[PDB]
RNA sequence: AAACUCCAGUUGACACAAAAUAGACUACGAAAGUGGCUUUAACAUAUCUGAACACACAAUAGCUAAGACCCAAACUGGGAUUAGAUACCCCACUAUGCUUAGCCCUAAACCUCAACAGUUAAAUCAACAAAACUGCUCGCCAGAACACUACGAGCCACAGCUUAAAACUCAAA
């Protein structure tokens, strides 16, 4: 059960990272992400 | 195995005195440390225990020698009283 | 540097021993060695039985080859001494004379 | 029943509890096991150096593995004999040496088990699949169930 | 490149009449028949003659830098073959740090000698990083996105104007 | 002095020309490296 | 008692294992560590201090692939044992101890003495430990427990390792 909670928290952390990254280019004025940009999954093996 | 036999740890019997030859062989093996090695090699002695034992034996020898030297040095004084009465 | 090769050769007759000595010295020179002297210690019973090249030896001829060789030759020479079938045991050491005899004042 | 604290936890260890071992699966595919409370060692009149746990067993209406007890015992013991290694290292000791590599792969393929799963991470359904495939193998080979790799290594 | 094997030892190079000896003597007194340390000494002497104004003064910063550079080269050659020698990896890294410190001192003290040393010994001086922090995965990813977004914004502004 | 000593010593080195002669001479020779020491510190050669 | 009797004794051939005596020595290395022989490389710095995170290392245990296997041995079997036997004795045999290439990064990792420089005059000095101090620098600590914990963050680790609190409670520790 500690595995499930930890994996859910890792998903939440990845979502937070993506959301901050999105905030950056939205504030920069870009309607979409830079061409070819894909947020990597850095919190999963 | 690869060595010549009847040279190492070999004692000759004199006048059929087998007992004296056996006891001399025992003395040789004891003073060469072979007996202690055989007795110690029956079971494995852990390295830390071996180190502690060696240190204890060395320091016991040193302390005993120092105490014996002190006693021998102060034994010269032990004699009849030359100023008895006073 | 200066090296000493201690060679324990098979107990053979004079012609075979001479040929083996020539072969060893030729290998030394082929690897770049300058040989100083070849020295005979004699044929004697080995301190123990030595099994070399699928043959057991109890006696052998002791020889000393003093030479100067490059540092790279030594290893190569060792390999050759492993393949020669008439060598019971060959070992290269730094020549004892090169080591400095440091002087001592006695026991403190 | 009362057990020692460690044994009670091993009996009541979930998939991914450090006390997960043979006893956990062995008790849990047959019984609902509940480690209720623990009694410290100071409470026993000659005081031991260990604690005491109280475990409650309720037999399960539908056992989670429909197999003979001794077969499941062998499978679980061979799985858990190397508790920190990959599971296949434990399953491969169920078969003779000659057919070891082939039979281990066959068992894992038919059972649909990831070889990189460790013993402590294997749920009771994985053990169900492994036990079923091993039962089929033993039915196809009368003398497989009597194999003891230590006796083979004796020779 | 190393000195040729026929090079004579530093100890036997100024002996009078050393050109009048037998070829066997020349080989015996050469680098071919000595350990690596003599060859390193010859390298150090060559560097000193090439770079420093007074090749005899070994107590100056430039001479020490040359000696440590020779030692660093020797450690690199050793570690090329001995990949798992942790002690000599440590020695190489510590020697590089010490040479960097000496180079900083020389640059702050004597720029002409510093430049001559850098050219002669093939050393490219690098200034230290200002901050020492871990560049973890999140940080590098976010930095790369920031650079990409800046480039895109530059393109958009260029198009606008 | 060392260079001169090496010069004089090189004349006696073994070469490809004198390999046979020196090998046979060695085979006709024996050297002893053994010697003993007494309690008084005196060398006793064999 | 089980076990073996393809057993045991002499003799001969024969390791990818670990290294009597020396060593009553106290050496090498930054530490961890290092005690069979030969050879090749080789043990930084001509001020000092300077990091949980930067850069390189870290006993034993543990994990990936391949390999070796004498002996030892967690577990696993069997033998013998009272009246809940011996966990402890005996036999057999695994992971592991070994090598190659990667991980993991913890120890009573301790001389339980932070690094350099200096002094022995003082009152020597709470106690014990290991005689008492000075100068300078970095690191760390401010009642107990909660807590080698929770959360956050990072990590070849996915339970792991590092950093590390708060609420309630007590007059103590
Ligand atoms: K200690
Ligand atoms: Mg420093
Ligand atoms: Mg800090
Ligand atoms: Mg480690
Ligand atoms: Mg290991
Ligand atoms: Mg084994
Ligand atoms: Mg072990
Ligand atoms: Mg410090
Ligand atoms: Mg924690």
């Amino acid at each position: 059960l500690r595995r499930k909670v930890q994996e859910g928290r890792l998903r939440r952390k990845q979502i937070k990272f993506e959301k901050d990254l999105r905030r950056i280019w939205l504030k920069a004025g870009l309607k979409e992400a830079p061409e070819g940009w894909q947020t990597p999954k850095i919190y999963l093996r | 195995a690869k060595h010549l036999k009847f040279i190492a740890r070999t004692v000759m019997v004199q006048e059929g005195n087998v007992e004296s030859a056996y006891r001399t062989l025992n003395r040789i093996l004891t003073m060469d440390g072979l007996i202690e090695d055989i007795k110690h090699r029956r079971y494995y002695e852990k390295p830390c225990r071996r180190r502690q034992r060696e240190s204890y034996e060395r320091c016991r020898r040193i302390y005993n020698m120092e105490m014996a030297r002190k006693i021998n040095f102060l034994m010269r004084k032990n004699r009849a009283d030359p100023w008895q009465g006073c | 540097p200066r090296y000493e090769l201690a060679l324990i050769l098979k107990a053979m007759q004079r012609p075979e021993t001479a040929a083996t000595l020539k072969r060893t010295i030729e290998a030394l020179m082929d690897r770049g060695a300058i040989v100083r002297d070849l020295e005979n210690l004699g044929e004697r019973a080995l301190p123990y039985r030595i099994s070399a090249h699928s043959q057991q030896h109890n006696r052998g001829g002791y020889f000393l080859v003093d030479f100067y060789a490059p540092t790279a030759a030594v290893e190569s020479m060792v390999e050759h001494l492993s393949r020669d079938i008439d060598v019971i045991r060959g070992n290269i050491v730094k020549h004892p004379l090169t080591q400095e005899l440091k002087e001592c004042e006695g026991i403190v | 029943l009362t057990f020692q604290k460690e044994v009670a936890e091993r009996l009541a260890a979930n998939t991914g509890s450090k006390q997960r071992s043979r006893l956990s699966v062995m008790a849990q595919y047959l019984c609902n096991v509940r480690h209720i409370f623990t009694i410290p060692g100071q409470a026993f009149v000659p005081k031991p150096e260990v604690d005491v746990g109280v475990v409650h067993f309720t037999p399960l209406i539908q056992p989670k593995i429909e197999q003979p007890f001794k077969l499941v015992e062998k499978v679980v013991q061979n799985v858990f004999q190397f508790r920190r290694k990959y599971c296949h290292r434990g399953l491969r000791m169920l078969f003779p040496e000659a057919q070891r590599l082939e039979s281990t792969g066959r068992l894992l393929e038919l059972a649909d088990i990831d070889p990189t799963l460790r013993p402590r991470q294997l749920s009771i359904s994985h053990f169900k699949s492994l036990c079923d495939v091993y039962r089929k193998m033993c039915d196809e080979d009368p003398q497989l169930f009597a194999y003891n790799f230590r006796e083979e290594l004796k020779r | 490149d190393d000195p040729p094997p026929s090079t004579l030892l530093k100890d036997y190079q100024n002996v009078p009449g050393i050109e009048k000896v037998d070829d066997v003597v020349k080989r015996l007194l050469s680098l071919e028949m000595a350990n690596k340390k003599e060859m390193l000494k010859i390298k150090q002497e060559q560097f000193m003659k090439k770079i420093v104004a007074n090749p005899e003064d070994t107590r100056s910063l430039e001479a020490r830098i040359i000696a440590l550079s020779v030692k660093i080269r020797s450690y690199e050659e050793h570690l090329e073959k001995h990949r798992k020698d942790k002690a000599h990896k440590r020695y190489l890294l510590m020697s590089i740090d010490q040479r960097k410190k000496m180079l900083k001192n020389l640059r702050n003290t004597n720029y002409d000698v510093f430049e001559k040393i850098c050219w002669g010994l093939g050393i490219e001086y690098t200034f230290p990083p200002l901050y020492y922090r871990r560049a973890h995965r999140r940080f590098v990813t976010k930095k790369a996105l920031c650079i990409r977004v800046f480039q895109e914004t530059q393109k958009l502004k260029k198009r606008r104007r | 002095r060392e260079v001169l000593q090496l010069q004089e010593e090189v004349k006696n080195f073994i070469t490809r020309e004198n390999l046979e002669a020196r090998v046979e001479a060695a085979l006709d020779s024996r050297k002893n490296y053994n010697w003993a020491i007494t309690r008084e510190g005196l060398v006793v050669r064999p």
